[PDB]
Formats: C-alpha cells, sequence, structure tokens
C-alpha cells in the first residue's frame, strides 16, 4: 500500500542455494566419489603418490 | 639423477611399473657401491709425508 512495486516476500535470502528434488543427496554421492578417485590409486605397495 | 630419469623413460614406455623400476637402482646402488668399496685400497699405512701428497691430488682436482 506504501508503495507500488508489492515486492514478493521470499522466505530465504538471496543467493541461497537450491532445494529438495531429484539429485541432491546423488551430488553429495558424486562429491565424495570424485575426492575418492584421486586417493584411489595410492593404496598398497605397488600404488603411486 | 636426470641420466636415471631419461633412461626411466624408455622403460615406462615398455610398461614396466615404476616400483619394479625403484627396486632395481636400489639392489644396483648398493651393488655398485659393495664393489667399489672392495676394489679401493687404503692409504692409512703410508707415512704423513706421503699423505701430504694425497692432499695435493685431490686440491689440484678440486680447484
Amino acid at each position: 500500500n506504501f508503495g507500488s512495486q508489492t515486492p514478493t516476500i521470499v522466505v530465504l535470502k538471496e543467493g541461497t542455494d537450491a532445494s529438495q528434488g531429484k539429485g541432491q543427496i546423488i551430488s553429495n554421492i558424486n562429491a565424495c566419489v570424485a575426492v575418492q578417485e584421486a586417493l584411489k590409486p595410492t593404496l598398497g605397495p605397488l600404488g603411486s603418490d | 639423477a636426470s641420466a636415471l630419469l631419461d633412461q626411466a623413460l624408455e622403460l615406462i614406455q615398455k610398461g614396466i611399473h615404476p616400483i619394479k623400476i625403484a627396486n632395481g637402482f636400489d639392489e644396483a646402488a648398493k651393488l655398485a657401491i659393495s664393489k667399489l668399496e672392495e676394489t679401493c685400497d687404503d692409504i692409512s699405512a703410508s707415512n704423513d709425508e706421503l699423505f701430504r701428497d694425497f692432499l695435493l691430488r685431490a686440491a689440484k682436482t678440486s680447484l
């Protein structure tokens, strides 16, 4: 009423990441599999550094 | 060290694992040290007059 715009009230702050859907927990698993790939060939005596 | 690395490049092309390459130089390095320790002669039996000359042999080599 005090303004012609009447902005819609967002729940969270601007810039907050996305939310529920399909692939949220899968991204966390793929993030762990990504870090797990770096430590993968370092296993055993015949590994690498 | 570059000579060991340059010769290791050809062996990586053949598909040898690097640990077998590294273990080979470790056994070869100790074997070469064990041979060179036997063949070299001792100079402590000589007197001080000749021991000074051995320093002159190495002094002219380093300068």
